[PDB]
């Protein structure tokens, strides 16, 4: 949902990896990030 | 094989969709292409490189 209001997925205008020479997954997330993180991940480590 | 998956990873990330990576493998590739054109080196259809 958040990617699609911030047009950051692959297809929209945002998307990083048009812009950065870097992958999609090794980009950080205050830029067009890929916040794809597992639950696991999320809940011990943290957010970030 | 290890060079025919990568440049048909870069070629399908620079075109179709589009990222500002993957083309430093194609100038990569393309400087490969430019160093062979330095020597001639004949090649027959078995050996086309």
């Amino acid at each position: 949902k958040v990617e699609r209001l911030y047009g950051t997925a692959p297809g929209m205008v945002n998307h990083p990896a048009a812009y950065l020479q870097v992958k999609h997954t090794d980009t950080p997330i205050p830029l067009g990030g890929n916040g794809a993180m597992s639950i696991m991940e999320l809940a011990t480590a943290g957010i970030g | 094989m290890s060079d025919k998956n990568l440049l048909k990873r870069a070629l399908l990330g620079y075109s179709h969709k589009r990222q500002k990576s993957m083309l430093y493998i194609l100038g990569l590739f393309k400087f490969l292409m430019k160093l062979s054109d330095e020597t001639f080196q004949h090649e027959r259809l078995g050996q086309f490189s």
